[PDB]
């Protein structure tokens, strides 16, 4: 048989619940007081993110 | 626990020893998704990672791991 004009949509609404998220700070075991092992030494001061101020705008 | 207790996950992975917590930080960075909020501070040697934004796939894999590593 014919299904006919059936099934209407449902108009709902929003709910802003973002919440304070549960973050964690996992502490890796770096060069501390431990058994006989040699650590690391810095390569150089690269200053890769060196900012600049202005060029031509009098 | 059919689902993952995000609290027991967080407090379960940070209480671990080197071999264990290193295995944790490697799994999260290996399958790092655009949702999970990781911040690796290499200065203090720490992964400030929000597990709350991990996909079910990751928070289950991590849970299984850290739970058999603690219990």
């Amino acid at each position: 048989e014919v299904k006919s004009s059936s099934v209407e949509i449902i108009n709902g609404s929003e709910s802003k619940k973002k919440k304070p998220k549960l973050t964690v700070k996992i502490k890796l075991n770096k060069t501390t007081v431990l058994e006989n092992n040699d650590g690391k030494r810095a390569e150089e001061k690269p200053e890769s993110k060196s900012p600049a101020k202005k060029t031509a705008a009098k | 626990k059919g689902s993952v207790d995000l609290e027991k996950l967080a407090f379960g992975l940070t209480k671990l020893n080197e071999d264990d917590l290193v295995g944790v930080v490697q799994m999260v960075t290996d399958n790092k998704t655009p949702e999970m909020n990781v911040t690796n501070n290499v200065e203090e040697g720490e992964f400030i990672i929000d597990l709350y934004s991990l996909p079910e796939g990751l928070l289950k894999s991590l849970w299984d791991y850290v739970k058999k590593n603690t219990e």
